[PDB]
């Protein structure tokens, strides 16, 4: 009786991020109370602060969980095809077939799916660590959030990032490289990467060094009134120890010429007289600097972190080949270039405002971690929705193949193959193009492809309308984005179909 | 009941009727434009003409209602150019306020007035133009020119021109003890759908719209001396008694008698030789019958109105019912008329009978061709204005120029005439030459130009015209261009109003502004 | 721009009402009427006539496709929307340049002239009596319509018409085409529709002893047992095989008209007298005893009985009129056997159409592109001339181009092809190779409009978008609107 | 085109209603009204008058029934059932970016090529032979899709008899010929019994009115037979001769009754009035052995010259030997209040009286409803000698070969066949309504006859496989004998391309009027 309640009311949901999908695509506001504006493409945004009517959303934006730990992109699969699997109740199952016949069929389809997934994928050699096959990967995967301009500016950026990050057992994490610095300056465009590290605080004093080479960095009741002042005198001399043991510490390799570089790192407020007292040996120090930054020290100039002022020894103290600080706004950034061996590497982004940042803070993000999967997995994809039309066209006709119960898993073989072809349909609907003419075209070109006894892959290119060739277009995929997404799609499948009944009712 | 004094009713009533008069203002001149009105009940009329609107516009405060009578006014006494005549007293009381600010007494600004006006008759009969004056060809064309401003018929003046100049030309009738003069408003105008102002036929008399009832009848009648006769007799089955009432054959013979007598009846018509007869109410088949075999062409579903026109101009007398000094049923051949020539001629897709050459009362009708009636709803009224300046013209052949060359001329005379009267008076002829200025430079706003550039140009030709008496010309000069924005003498632009149409407007205009400036309170009483 | 704002938005949303009216792929669109009722159809003149608005103001161009219907007869198809297109192009105008509309009066002016002389430069003569191009003339402007399927046999019914019932005076073809009746039955097929000469009757026979057929008919158009008794004599003094009368007919005058042998007929409007008396030759009698020798039926050939399953109508059969000219007054008519109310009330609306535009056909034998062609066509010469004039004016001006681009452009959305690159490939066409080249109503391709068979006279070109431009100034000339003056 | 999906989701619930009453397995739905009306019946046009509606597009489903209540009257429910199914396949294919026409023109395509398919479909039968085997089998599948198994065994005997009546060498069969049933309160519905002859609905209002009589003088009447000083003695005389306008023709009444035989009163004699009659003369009535009535209809009176050649009398002027008819044997019953005659015995009577007895109105409503549209659902079939397979063999053969056209008929390609696919999956939501009625699975069922269409093609034979849907498996309409008339699939298939261009042509719902 109420199992076409949450059929029907569920099916409007496709069209939420029916238009973000695809390069193509368009954008949508969001706007919260606090003031925050986020503009994107990205699921994970839009599926979070949203308020949503119909309570089978809870689980559709849960799903995305999975998918932001993997892929984060493209995500809008997970809500395409539920919307046409509901559509598909209202056909095959307005006919009397029960909720898990049809759910059985895609249960089966799900290992067609993985036998399938790697005779489609293509293997490439991550050893050798090609930038060619890196710069082709990194486009595509930023014409689905940002434009052309943040393209080109990003594509060598993020392929030297990963460069930095490896090992003779190709080792990458992503919990390696992660600080981010996030500012307003120039234009978006101006975007630069840097291969040492990249420091948020510098020089307060006019006397600070503005370029040096080497730099060693050091990480951090009273009876009557006239009694009263015993006890702000003897607190004062609390920071002055610790300023004291600083200047005769800093003489041990040379604290009689100040021609080199100093670093003084401190996490809390520090006395400002260490200021006029590090002017004569020429000594930085810092104002409200952080913390965990610090740990990436060790990486470079083989120092060491260290918290208090007692313990202080020439370990911690590195050689640097060359040190820069530029002066952006009310906060000087000092760089930190010429590395011998440099372990990771620190992304600063530009920006002109807020929004502007938001599109590029989600294509970094999405960016580095998309590309982490190519270098873990050598086996990549092609993508363009080139495996979401071949697979509906291996699963449309099986017969004697894979067939099963006979007239119960037929139906639902059917539904699951013209379920894929609602993606690359929402490609040229986005795109403004007739998707009947040009599915029509990409039909016969993997026609014209199986009939030549050549194994080849066609894709689909948006701006023509026309078929294209994702390895010469540049359009890939890894291997994990499709096997956790395939994997996940038949478990958002089974949600709804086999949801039973749902009551109204409840403790007010 | 409401009573409030002081100047809380002398500022609601400006206030009122300023804000209704600039809604008119937007028809001022040439470029003026028609507005449309929305009556809540169904009916819509979309005119320039400020008696209409006047009349149709709901009157909030009864102040209001003293400028509706005024443009009724203009009616009986010109008609045409209302949107240039009924603004000009609307002016006189937003500067009125400023003086009742002040000590003048509210009479001592009413004989500023009088006396302003009084000697502003002179002023008009210093520019005033004489009959001939200008070249003047056929001085009818000059001044038709002229009519085609106000309205958007303007784009239509290579024709309107010559169509109302040689249609007037045989309306001239002996009337009023041999005085020689048009009778105006005995013009029907006739509108056709289709085509465009080119179409239009000139008739030379009356024409009347109609055809015959049936088919078979003759639509032809040539040559001259045409009797026509006006029948206004219903033929139908007559009624019973005051309620008395009475073999239904011998009842069935009432029907049988009467239906036979209106056979007789149509055959004493037939002994008359009346090419023409009219019925008003309808008929049958039956009596239709006999019109056909009565070789006599006849109309049924007639106006009443339409008839009275007929026996005035052709001098037939129209028939109601047959009889005579006995008591026989017949008609006299002593009621019909003449005509020199009568035809009946077939335009847009209709007939209608041209009864031409009326030696009783001559006349003529103009027979115009059209888009559309929401088309000709402008075209309709201006037409029917525009009759009555023909007739000033030539009536009294004292014009004056238009374009604002009025209004500038007369502030010069105002500001020598200002310090002649002097004393408190003085103010009063200063805000009053002020007042008059207001309506040619509303006349730019509605152009989208700059009128105090041309003001302040104007007026320093027509100084350099008074300051010098003897006066070649180094210095005379006059009117005003909208177009291209430059003073060149109306002559060659053609440009000119009566003066009988002016001095009426500023007669009329100055009791208008006394009529406010003369109550002190408003009451209402509630009704019951 | 406080009453302007009003006069615009008026018309605006009334383009997007009809614009589904235009081209063969013209859509439906469902409206709900005060009645209780509703009113489904493609033919806008009902519905702008039916249709209540809040501003006035759109009311006035409400008329205005009446009045193209009395005067051409033509425009429902297509120029329909043209009435209110103008008015499109005319938005970015006040809110713009801020400049009065008399400058666009005179700048319609000047396109008007040089709209005529693009429009006499594809003119080309064609035979009007010729039925070559008048078959696919005829079902070019009734192709719109539901009859596609019997298109065929349509145009056979029209192109028939034209020839017999108009004749002439000598002036053209003028006629009256309000006498000729058009008899429409629901149920069944248009295969049993012929041209018939004589009148057919709803209305059952009020005895059941009363045979029904007739060799040489006799039409009469019109205590107590005795009385009526002596009228059925007088009545039959005459012999007459038929009797109709608009009021009822008693039981008493069933019995005393049957010993005559004639067929009695009730509840008759007065619209059917007059046509029968004009057929049959009868004189329509008023008062009883006015019956006389000179009522005797004249050319009628044959009765026979046409009978729903549920009642008895009257059906006359054919004949002819023996000659051994005077086409003023046209006695026939055209029986038709629609086979559902939906493409029964859309025949008598093409027929009645497809009768008028053919009469404009033989008014003007000259022969202009149709299709969307010419709107194209002038666009060319409009716009070159904009780049000549080079004014002040030029503004107003070529902001008409974009009217003439957006009436084919209404029948690609209709179609659903791409307005950009076939636009854009009609305008580069006309500059060069020649004005013939249209869009397909089908596939919307380049193809000319010579080999397609399309074709729309000029007058239809000429007199449609005058009447457009001089109907498109009413609300320019409008500065201003009032509300609440209760009248 | 916001307002495109609001038309179509509103007349989606439309399919319902009439959902359960197809098919001869089909239930019953009640709808009764506030003026005490009970109406239990499959019929469409009765249960789409009174209910209330919602979507004004009902509308056009109740005109398009209007040529169907005419060229057939039963089995409309497949009209509505296929807009059902277009309205599912409507926001389905639209969606895809096609245009709503490009749908339309694909169905006049198809409408075209299954016109073409239709004549190689039907069997050719012939009407002259009068074969009783294919009227009793064409008249059970039309009474199972309206009454239940216990009037369609009495029924099926009674509408065949009833057919055969009226025939001739011209195929001429007039539906206004065989019309007046005979409605009646009596016994049990299931005892209605067929007459040959002819049946009168009024009987003796007297007691002294004949009991039995064998030949019977009818005598017609129509104008109303009922009639409506200086001292007391001008009141006597005007109320006296108020009786003697009837008295006056009661005494003619007297003299030509005994004209031809007036020595034995035993035979049978008539006087029917429209009108109250006269106390005053039935005492003249009782003593001459003349039937009188009361309030007695008209329209019956025709029928007496179909059989007898009888004649209805208006006025009481004109008096013949014709207007008197002849009888062979009269049975007078008496039910209520209103006495019955039964005409038999006829010579040669050409005209077929249905006399129905039953309990109740509702009860009767059932069979009144069914009788009128079983009659002219066979009566169309002698019309046409053409007969079309049944059971829904033409809605199931017609798919396989617009599923498969190709090289054959293909035109644009994805514009004319989504239009294909369309309409060829459109025709097989019938077959699954008709099992879903019955309460078993249309797959299941639908997959048998797949797979037997399948193994009949390809052993390259001429066969027709229906669905039977009391056993649940696949059978022959020929073996069956479920049959079906041309007009009736033709006019229905053409009936439902018309009414299906409605809905999909209409671009936006606008709203427009005073409120």
């Amino acid at each position: 009786a109420a199992l076409k309640v949450n059929v029907t009311s569920a099916e409007g949901l496709q069209s939420v991020l029916e238009t973000n999908l695809g390069p193509k695509g368009t954008l949508k506001m969001l706007v919260d109370g606090a003031g925050n504006i986020k503009l994107t493409k990205d699921g994970k945004v839009l599926l979070t602060e949203m308020q949503i009517q119909s309570p089978t959303a809870v689980l559709i934006a849960r799903a995305a969980a999975a998918q932001d730990e993997i892929t984060g992109d493209g995500t809008t699969t997970v809500v395409c095809l539920v919307g046409e699997l509901l559509r598909q109740a209202h056909r095959f199952i307005q006919e009397g077939v029960h909720p898990r016949i049809i759910t059985d069929g895609f249960e089966i389809a799900r290992k067609e799916s993985m036998k399938f997934l790697d005779e489609f994928k293509i293997s490439k050699t991550n050893l050798s660590n090609d930038r060619e096959f890196l710069l082709q990967v990194a486009r595509s995967s930023l014409l689905t959030k940002v434009d052309a301009d943040l393209t080109e500016v990003l594509t060598p950026i993020v392929t030297d990032a990963v460069l930095s990050v490896y090992d003779a057992q190709a080792d990458n994490l992503d919990l390696h490289m992660v600080e981010i610095m996030q500012m307003q300056h120039l234009s978006p465009k101006d975007t630069t990467f840097i291969k040492g590290l990249v420091l948020d605080h510098g020089g307060r004093h006019p006397d600070m060094p503005t370029r040096v080479k080497n730099a060693y960095v050091l990480i951090l009741f009273y009876s009557s009134a006239d009694q009263r002042d015993k006890l702000a005198a003897s607190e004062r001399k609390f920071v002055d120890a610790k300023l004291k043991k600083i200047i005769d510490l800093k003489n041990e390799v040379c604290g009689m010429d100040p021609d080199k570089g100093f670093v003084i790192i401190n996490q809390k407020g520090i006395d400002p007289m260490s200021l006029d007292v590090f002017a004569k040996h020429n000594i930085l120090a810092l104002r409200r600097a952080k913390r965990r930054n610090m740990e990436r020290l060790q990486l470079v100039t083989g120092g060491e972190a260290q918290n208090s002022v007692e313990d202080l020894s020439p370990q911690i103290l590195g050689f640097s080949g060359l040190v820069y600080q530029e002066t952006i706004g009310e906060e000087k950034f000092t760089y930190v270039t010429e590395n011998t061996d440099p372990k990771s590497c620190t992304i600063l982004i530009k920006g002109s405002t807020h929004y502007a940042l938001a599109q590029t803070k989600d294509a970094v993000r999405d960016g580095l971690r998309a590309v982490a999967n190519v270098l873990k997995d050598k086996n990549i994809i092609p993508g363009a929705g080139a495996f979401y039309i071949a697979l509906s066209r291996y699963l449309r006709s099986a017969n004697m193949n894979k067939l099963g119960a006979k007239g119960k898993t037929k139906t639902g073989i059917e539904a699951f193959a013209e379920a894929l072809l609602v993606i690359p349909k929402t490609l040229v609907k986005n795109s403004g193009f007739d998707p009947l003419d040009v599915l029509a075209m990409v039909e016969d070109e993997l026609d014209d492809a199986q009939d030549s006894d050549e194994t080849r892959y066609v894709g689909v290119d948006l701006n023509i309308g026309d078929s294209c060739d994702p390895t010469i277009e540049g359009i890939w995929d890894s291997y994990r984005v499709l096997r956790n997404a395939i994997t996940g799609a038949t478990g958002i499948a089974s949600n709804l179909l086999l949801c039973d009944e749902l009551l109204r009712a409840g403790r007010s | 009941g409401e009573k409030i004094s002081g100047d809380d009713i002398r500022n609601q009533n400006v206030l009122a009727t300023m804000a209704v008069a600039n809604v008119v203002k937007s028809s001022l001149g040439p470029v003026g434009l028609d507005k449309m009105l929305v009556d809540d009940i169904g009916d819509f009329t979309v005119t320039n003409d400020g008696a209409t609107i006047l009349s149709l516009l709901d009157v909030q405060h009864p102040a209001g209602k003293i400028l509706v009578e005024l443009a009724q006014q203009q009616d009986r006494e010109i008609g045409d150019g209302t949107t240039s005549v009924v603004i000009i007293a609307s002016e006189l009381l937003k500067r009125a306020n400023e003086l009742v600010k002040n000590k003048i007494h509210p009479t001592t600004i009413i004989t500023g007035f009088r006396v302003a006006l009084r000697e502003a008759i002179r002023f008009i009969n210093e520019v005033l133009s004489t009959s001939v004056d200008t070249l003047g060809k056929e001085t009818l064309i000059n001044i038709a020119k002229t009519s085609m401003s106000s309205k958007i018929i303007g784009a239509d003046s290579d024709f309107f021109s010559n169509m109302v100049v040689d249609a007037l030309l045989a309306v001239k009738t002996q009337n009023s003890k041999g005085e020689i003069k048009y009778p105006v408003k005995a013009v029907n105008v006739l509108k056709a759908h289709g085509k465009s102002a080119t179409e239009s036929l000139l008739v030379p008399g009356y024409a009347l719209n109609c055809t015959v009832a049936s088919q078979a009848m003759p639509k032809r009648i040539a040559g001259g001396n045409v009797k026509i006769a006006c029948l206004d007799l219903n033929l139908q089955k007559a009624r019973m008694a005051m309620g008395v009432q009475i073999d239904p054959e011998q009842l069935e013979q009432i029907r049988k008698r009467e239906a036979g007598i209106v056979l007789e009846r149509v055959k004493k018509i037939i002994d008359a030789g009346a090419q023409v007869v009219l019925t008003t109410k309808g008929i049958d088949d039956l009596c239709l019958k006999e019109f056909v075999e009565a070789k006599i062409m006849g109309v049924r579903r007639c106006k009443k109105e339409d008839l009275r026109r007929i026996a005035r101009a052709t001098g037939a007398t129209l028939v109601s019912s047959m009889s005579n000094l006995e008591g026989e049923e017949t008609f006299e051949s002593s009621y019909l008329g003449l005509c020199d020539e009568v035809v009946q001629a077939k335009f847009s897709d209709d007939e209608c009978i041209l009864i031409k050459g009326t030696s009783k009362h001559s006349s003529s009708s103009i027979i115009l061709r059209g888009a559309n009636d929401y088309s000709l709803d402008e075209m309709e009224r201006s037409l029917h204005d525009s009759l009555s300046v023909v007739k000033r013209t030539l009536e009294s052949g004292n014009v004056v120029p238009g374009g604002g060359c009025v209004e500038a001329a007369l502030n010069i005379y105002l500001d020598n005439f200002a310090t002649t009267v002097g004393s408190r008076e003085q103010l009063a002829i200063a805000e009053f030459a002020a007042a008059l200025l207001i309506i040619p430079k509303t006349l730019a706003v509605n152009a989208a130009k700059d009128s105090s550039e041309l003001v302040a140009k104007l007026r320093s030709y027509h100084a350099a015209s008074q300051m010098a008496k003897p006066e070649r010309r180094s210095y005379r000069n006059y009117g005003l261009d909208l177009i291209r924005g430059k003073i060149v003498d109306e002559i060659h632009a053609g440009v000119l109003e009566p003066t009988i149409s002016k001095v009426k407007s500023l007669k009329s205009a100055l009791e208008a502004c006394v009529a406010i400036l003369r109550i002190d309170t408003m009451i209402t009483v509630d009704p019951e | 721009r406080q009453a302007q704002i009003s006069n615009i938005t008026a018309a605006k949303a009334v383009a997007d009402v009809i614009r589904t009216c235009l081209g063969p792929k013209a859509m439906l669109k469902m409206l709900l009427d005060p009645m209780g009722g509703l009113v489904l159809t493609n033919d806008g003149h009902a519905i702008l006539r039916e249709i209540d608005v809040a501003h006035p103001a759109a009311k006035s161009m409400l008329e205005l496709s009446r009045t193209q219907d009395e005067e051409v007869g033509d425009g429902t198809t297509t120029v329909i929307i043209l009435a209110g297109e103008i008015l499109a192009q005319c938005a970015p105008y006040l809110i713009e340049k801020n400049i009065h509309p008399v400058i666009i009066i005179q700048a319609l002016k000047k396109a008007l002239t040089d709209a005529l002389e693009v429009i006499k430069q594809v003119s080309k003569p064609v035979d009007v009596e010729n039925d070559a191009a008048m078959k696919k003339l005829i079902q070019a402007s009734i192709g719109t319509k539901y009859v596609i399927h019997w298109s065929e046999k349509m145009c056979e019914l029209a192109l028939d018409a034209v020839k017999t019932v108009r004749k002439d005076l000598p002036n053209f073809e003028i006629d009256i085409k309000r006498y000729v009746r058009v008899e429409k039955i629901p149920g069944g097929d248009v295969l049993d529709s012929r041209v018939l000469k004589g009148v057919l009757l709803n209305k059952d026979v009020v005895h059941p002893k009363m045979s029904r057929h007739i060799e040489n008919p006799r039409v009469v158009l019109l205590i107590e047992e005795e009385q009526v008794q002596l009228m059925c004599e007088q009545i039959l003094a005459v012999r007459p095989t038929l009797v109709i009368t608009e009021k009822g007919v008693s039981d008493l005058a069933q019995h005393y008209l049957l010993k005559g042998g004639c067929s009695v007929l009730r509840r008759v409007k007065k619209s059917d007298n007059n046509r029968i008396a004009r057929v049959t030759g009868a004189t329509i009698v008023n008062r009883v005893e006015d019956l006389k020798e000179s009522d005797v039926g004249t050319n009628c050939g044959l009765f026979k009985v046409e009978m729903i399953g549920d009642e008895y109508f009257s059906f006359l059969d054919n004949c002819k009129e023996p000659l051994e000219g005077s086409g003023l007054q046209k006695a026939c008519t055209i029986m038709l056997r629609g086979g559902s109310k939906d493409i029964l009330n859309e025949i008598d609306r093409n027929l009645q159409d497809a009768m008028a535009v053919a009469r404009n056909v033989m008014l003007s034998p000259s022969l202009s592109p149709g299709g969307g062609a010419t709107e194209m066509a002038v666009s060319v010469k409009l716009a070159e001339k904009a780049k000549q004039l080079e004014g002040i004016q030029q503004w107003p001006y070529q902001a008409v181009a974009d009217a003439m681009e957006c009436i084919p452009r209404t029948l690609i959305q209709n179609a659903g092809g791409d307005p950009i690159r076939l636009l854009s490939q009609l305008r580069a066409k006309h500059a060069q190779g020649n004005f013939t080249t249209g869009i397909d109503g089908d596939k919307g391709k380049i193809v000319d409009m010579v080999s397609y068979g399309i074709w729309e006279p000029e007058v239809i070109k000429q007199q449609s978008v005058k009447t457009a431009i001089e109907s498109a100034c009413l609300l320019l000339r409008v500065d201003d609107i009032v509300s609440g003056v209760r009248k």
